[PDB]
């Protein structure tokens, strides 16, 4: 009873990892204390010393905890002990051990999927922003060319109206050629930006889609992991590593 | 019958990275193309609006391009509407997306980072040309400085203007007793912190005497001359400088008295160089204290210094010339406010979830301080998934006055139990102002090995990435801008709470934190406090022990070292308590830096605490010990609440005072500039450093320019030129390296691994791509020192685009520390913490160690022609073949000394399993590991109490340890070795606090192997800190015994 006791340091914190508010268990230098009530409260473990006939008037380790399962801890010092924490009930030893290999291959496949997708996600994050920067650079490039076809018109159409007879079409045609190149280049540039933006959306769509499936994988990755740990908890009540 | 004829229907071999090289990508010389074509067309926009398109060579200078553009524009219209070419400067949009004026017209068309191949011509606007060499700073930083000038945030702008306080103060210290003080900045003495010599070093010294060699140069220069002295180890450079000049200028024409007079005139015109690199001996230290000397003594080497004229030194050091940049109401005390905290959530917008898979989603919240000051709460599971919105006010059971200064709201969107996104806000701003109003917070995704719901340790502030879950919200507004109290005010409330406690009465039920003992505490108490004091940082403290500490908080001032423990015992939700702590910490005894760095990790977020910790460093931490731990101090910056703080002002100043620190401070910040959790912070910091470091900027710019070329080079090799023969690749490599732009950019600069070594003129004959699939480059350079010949004529280091160096970087740093711990305690295990440096996202540099081979090479060379089985002895045979005579015995000592240390370091750190292709042996017999992999046992996240032995000593090693015996496990040679391992294992165990703390400080970086404190907890089990040291040894013996199956059970 005191040895079995249901609930009775690093691996304590791992057993506490991701349980809700209230959850607990009891631990064991002997020249320090005797036992230790570890109690999880809102994502932070809270360690309480047990000093040992009296464990003051409570005559056992099992005595003092049953009292505080019903009740809060506030009256001793300024939350309860609410959570004192399947396997296909396989009384098999060997066949619980192959499930441990198989859930591990499921888990370890599943982790690859989650690990792959995080790269895809993050490369995609980068590649997107690279595009966004490129779009700004395009837009800036465009502005200097817009500014150019402006710039020419002023100094171009001063040298249309001064003189006119001198040069005439031997002047203005070869000035008008230069200008025709200038704007149909801008034409290409603007199309080059558009064509980038469409790709951004298709990228950003896939960006959303990666995350969408990441998030779906996650919750089952935890339960696959959680069942695996309870399976390997049931066995242990050096043989393991080949399955795993 | 193999597969029970089961078909996998989906599997297709039509291209299914399993079938190296994981990061990428990073565009190069032009938008979307790594290397611009060798001849290319460039559209030259003119002042007259004409577009002449020149064909130019890739490698052509803007001087060349302009010079030809103003020829070829004559043949176009409107030529008389252009000024002389000299009245113009080129300009274009870059890949950073910024219009950059091109002043340095010596630059080549490839090296401009150009986006579109085009160039507008203008007359140089903004006549102040020199200050538009922020280009230099923005190149060094790798983001343009104008990207800051257009940031709104006041803090950012406040940081830039106020941090100049620190710059100006540093530059003052530099030109104080110039030129010497300048020379001291640039070429600081490279010295151990201790002048005391370890007993094993002294014994090599012929009762405290070294043979040295001073070299000199006369006329024309060429001829040099040795002057081999035999001086006392603990004499200074000035004394040594004299003894050389004496012997140089003794003569048959000079009386003894005439020498004395010719020495005095000559003596102080000279300083000691090291032959072959830019180390100097610029101040009064025992020669033995300089690092170069102490290495020469350990290696059986005779120091080779050079007498260098102070004026030929102060010739090279140019002026720093620092210039200031162009960037040159009453309130309501928090304690007035009488309400509990409540925070209004509003609408998440961009939440990407399968409504099939996921039921319903909510927002978890909580207030934090590292750990939390109240019950964590959520909101209800509303408008689940399909456009999520909750308009709730969450109510937190803490009064607004009991918020601690350093408090921060943590939040996260969750599923039904599973986290989607996260983000944390500081509850006060950088101006002490309690946050009130509406806030827009864009969120961060949960990382790899993060299962938890909320992420307190993660970075404060919003994501700057727009297209992410933008969860907006609102803060309670108390008609006035609410501020945190003055110190004067908190002192008063402390002294009140003090005297209030003196009149409290007799019994208290849960007196617990009330003493009742008075000024007289019991002797068993004062013993249980030093018992606690000693416990490491990860032995979590019980609520009894916390209140026990918190009661005797005043006797805790007798045991300064208790402070880290004490602080985690304060209740930060009781301003009564917190105010009192602020007064102990005000005048707490400063402590050793090794203990005080604990206080700049995530679990000590308070400003006053962190101040105390910096005050510690300011006093005790030497420039030596700073650069030992600079990685950790730069990492720790991420946990600071605001841009402007004391830790940043300390490090920025050290950086600007000592250029060896500066050098690495640049590179570690610049290393992390890709990572947007820090790009702003570090960018701002790097701007400041760069603006004030003077001429080193220009040096850094060459290093940067060199690394950029190498990154591009390997980016091309790892795409397109994959699936080509090494043969074909190597043609491409050398072809490329020959082009002038590479020759310029790769030839004359300083090693980033150690800017002491210069790099000049790469020998392309010895440059090559190694065999690995990550395509690492093996680069070689002439040592251009005058005395190359005396140190190394060839300098060579490996550049590896593709692998995240920063795990390596840290383990090697840890090894380096274990060595110094061991050695400076007098016990000579010889580890070889080879140089490593990360300079980017999985980009870095690894120091080559000449004359060393992987055990596998040994065995492939020594193994017989008829490929049958490799011999255990070949290692030993290969080793004997090198070391013959009295030399042989000494090589085994070294192998056995190194092998002993690496055995222990490896085991404790839990580094990746060791085998023939990652262990190395040098011609002189020293053993050392490489390619460490995942440190604190990171394959353990699969299954894992594996308390592994990674260095498992096969026969091979054992033979060699016991000269050449049979059944080696039983020699006294091996008894010796075992005792090295036992006295090593313990010596580290005594400094376990440090190692924990060093690992604690690195949790900042997004290393997967260091996500949170139980990662670090592996190092507890393996050092066995919960046990007694007698047990620990037995644990280690046991642990070592089972990996080898016999050997380890006597004492
Ligand atoms: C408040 O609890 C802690 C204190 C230090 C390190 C880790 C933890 C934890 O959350 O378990």
């Amino acid at each position: 009873s005191l040895q079995d006791a249901e609930w009775y340091r690093e691996e304590v914190n791992e057993k506490l990892r991701d349980t809700a508010d209230g959850t607990f268990l009891v631990r064991d230098t002997k020249m320090h204390g005797d036992y230790t009530l570890t109690l999880r409260k809102g994502g932070n473990n809270k360690l309480i010393k047990i000093f040992h006939g009296k464990y003051l008037t409570f005559s056992s380790v099992v005595e003092l905890i049953n009292h505080y399962r019903n009740e809060s801890l506030a009256q001793y010092n300024p939350v309860k002990l609410l959570y004192p924490v399947q396997v296909v009930k396989e009384d098999n030893i060997e066949a619980v051990g192959k499930k441990l290999h198989e859930y591990n291959t499921q888990f370890q496949e599943k982790s690859r999927e989650y690990d792959r997708l995080y790269e895809e996600y993050t490369r995609t994050s980068q590649e997107i922003q690279m595009k966004r920067t490129a779009i700004e650079a395009f837009n800036e490039t465009i502005k200097i060319f817009e500014e150019q076809c402006q710039t020419q018109e002023r100094y171009s159409k001063e040298y249309i109206e001064k003189f006119k007879r001198e040069g005439n079409e031997k002047e203005i045609q070869r000035i008008m050629h230069n200008y025709d190149k200038l704007k149909s280049r801008i034409s290409e540039i603007i199309d080059s930006r558009r064509r980038l933006e469409e790709d951004l959306k298709k990228q950003a769509a896939e960006y959303r889609e990666i995350d969408k499936r990441m998030n779906s994988i996650k919750p089952d990755l935890i339960q696959l992991r959680k069942t695996r740990d309870q399976y390997l908890m049931w066995l242990t009540q050096k043989k393991l590593n080949e399955w795993l | 019958s193999y597969y029970h004829h089961h078909h996998h229907h989906d599997y297709d071999i039509p291209t299914t990275q399993g079938a190296s090289m994981p990061p990428r990508p990073s565009s190069g010389e032009l938008w979307g193309i790594h290397l611009m074509p060798p001849r290319i067309l460039v559209e030259c926009l003119l002042p007259n609006g004409m577009i002449v398109t020149l064909e130019c060579l890739r490698e052509a200078t803007l001087i060349t391009i302009k010079h030809e553009l103003f020829k070829e524009a004559r043949k176009y219209p409107l030529h008389q509407l252009l000024q002389d070419e000299s009245s113009y400067i080129f300009v274009s949009v870059t890949q950073e997306a910024e219009r950059e004026e091109f002043f340095d017209e010596t630059r080549r068309l490839c090296d401009l980072r150009l986006f579109q191949p085009f160039l507008k011509v203008i007359e140089p606007v903004g006549n102040r040309e020199e200050k538009i060499l922020n280009r230099e700073i923005g190149f060094a930083i790798g983001m343009p400085v104008c990207e800051f000038d257009m940031v709104k945030d006041p803090e950012v702008q406040d940081f830039r203007r106020n941090i100049l306080n620190v710059c100006k103060e540093a530059v003052d210290l530099r030109d104080l007793n110039s030129p010497h003080s300048r020379a001291m900045y640039v070429y600081p003495p490279n010295v151990e912190s201790s002048p005391e010599l370890p007993k094993h070093i002294y014994n090599k010294l012929d009762k405290g005497q070294i043979i040295v060699v001073i070299w000199v140069i006369v006329s024309p220069n060429n001829d040099k001359q040795k002057y081999t002295l035999k001086i006392n180890h603990d004499c200074v450079p000035e004394q040594v400088i004299a003894e050389a000049i004496r012997k140089k200028t003794r003569s048959m024409l000079l009386s003894s008295e005439q020498l004395k007079l010719c020495v005095l005139e000559y003596q102080g015109k000279y300083i000691l160089k090291v032959c072959g690199c830019d180390e100097y001996f610029l101040e009064k230290y025992p020669l033995s204290q300089y690092k170069y000397i102490r290495s020469c003594i350990m290696l059986g080497r005779m120091p080779n210094l050079m007498l260098m004229a102070k004026e030929s030194l102060y010739s090279q050091l140019p002026m720093d010339c620092f210039t200031m940049p162009s960037y040159s109401t009453s309130t309501k005390s928090l304690w007035v406010i009488n309400s509990a905290l409540r925070i209004k959530i509003l609408c998440a917008t961009y939440v990407n979830v399968n409504i099939r898979d996921i039921d319903k989603i909510y927002v978890r919240t909580g207030i934090y301080h590292g750990g939390e000051p109240l019950c964590d709460n959520v909101n209800t599971q509303r408008v689940p998934c399909s456009n999520p919105r909750w308009n709730e006010w969450l109510n937190y059971d803490i009064y607004i006055p009991d918020l601690p200064r350093a408090a921060r709201l943590c939040l996260s969107i969750c599923s039904v139990h599973c986290p989607l996104a996260w983000g944390n806000i500081n509850l006060f701003d950088y101006t002490d102002t309690l946050v009130s109003g509406k806030m827009a917070l864009n969120l961060w995704p949960v990382p790899h090995g993060l299962e938890d719901l909320l992420n307190p340790i993660g970075v404060t502030g919003s994501n700057p990435n727009k297209e992410t879950p933008c969860l907006e919200l609102e803060f309670d507004w108390f008609s006035s801008v609410v501020k945190f109290p003055d110190m004067s005010v908190i002192e008063e409330h402390a002294n009140w709470s003090v005297s209030r406690e003196a009149g409290f009465s007799y019994s208290h039920a849960g007196l617990s934190n009330r003493l009742a003992r008075d000024n007289e505490l019991r002797e068993n108490d004062k013993e249980q406090l030093k018992a606690i004091s000693t416990r490491d940082p990860l032995s979590e403290i019980t609520e009894q022990e916390k209140d026990f500490l918190w009661s005797h908080r005043h006797y805790c001032v007798t045991i300064p070292e208790i402070l880290p423990k004490l602080l985690l015992s304060v209740k930060w939700n009781s301003r009564d308590e917190v105010a009192q702590m602020y007064c102990l910490v005000k005048d707490w005894p400063p402590i050793k830096p090794e203990q005080a760095m604990e206080l700049l990790d995530c679990n000590y977020p308070d400003p006053m605490v962190r101040g105390f910790a910096v005050r510690c460093l300011e006093k005790y931490l030497t420039d030596d010990k700073l650069s030992q731990y600079l990685i950790q101090l730069v990492q720790v910056l991420k946990y600071e609440q605001y841009l402007d703080n004391l830790l940043v002002r300390f490090l920025l100043k050290k950086a600007l005072t000592n250029q060896r620190i500066g050098h690495f401070f640049f590179w570690h910040l610049k290393s992390e500039m890709h990572n947007k959790t820090v790009s702003q912070r570090f960018g701002l910091l790097l701007e400041s450093y760069c603006r004030a470091c003077g001429m080193y900027l220009k040096h850094l710019n060459r290093q940067v320019e060199a690394m950029e070329k190498l990154i591009n080079l390997t980016d091309i090799l790892k795409q397109e030129k994959k699936d080509e023969t090494q043969k074909v690749q190597m043609k491409f490599l050398v072809e490329q390296m020959r082009r002038p732009d590479f020759m310029d950019a790769l030839q004359g600069f300083l090693s980033p691994l150690n800017p002491a070594h210069q790099l000049g003129n790469l020998r392309l004959e010895e440059c090559r791509i190694m065999s690995s699939a990550k395509r690492p480059l093996w680069l070689n350079w002439e040592n251009p020192d005058i005395m190359s010949e005396l140190l190394f004529q060839n300098n060579e280091i490996i550049f590896k685009n593709g692998d995240d160096l920063r795990q390596d970087m840290l383990t090697l740093q840890i090894i380096r520390i274990m060595e110094n711990i061991w050695q400076n305690q007098g016990l000579d295990l010889r580890m070889l913490p080879y140089g490593c440096l990360s300079i980017g996202d999985c980009v870095g540099l690894i120091e080559v160690v000449r004359n060393s081979h992987t055990i596998m090479q040994i065995q492939c060379k020594g193994g017989l022609k008829g490929a049958l089985q490799f011999n255990s002895h070949t290692l030993h045979q290969w080793l004997k073949d090198k070391n013959k005579g009295e030399i042989y015995d000494a090589a085994i000592d070294l192998f056995t000394r190194s092998c002993a240390g690496y055995c222990v370091a490896t085991f404790i750190l839990g580094i990746g399993d060791r085998h023939n292709s990652n262990i190395m042996v040098k011609d002189d017999g020293q053993l050392f590991h490489i390619d460490f992999g995942h440190f604190l046992d990171h394959k353990k996240k699969k299954f894992g109490k594996r308390e592994r032995v990674p260095f498992v000593l096969t026969q091979d090693f054992l033979i060699v340890i016991s000269k050449g015996a049979q059944e080696c496990t039983k020699t006294r040679e091996f008894e010796r070795f075992q005792e090295m391992c036992y006295k090593a294992y313990l010596a580290i165990r005594q400094h376990a606090n440090l190692f924990i703390n060093l690992f604690s400080m690195m949790l900042g970086s997004g290393m997967p192997e260091l996500q949170s404190f139980d990662d670090i907890a592996y190092i507890r089990k393996t050092l066995a800190l919960d046990k007694t040291e007698q047990e620990a040894l037995e644990y280690f013996m046991k642990q070592m015994n089972d990996a080898h199956h016999g050997g380890w059970t006597t004492k």
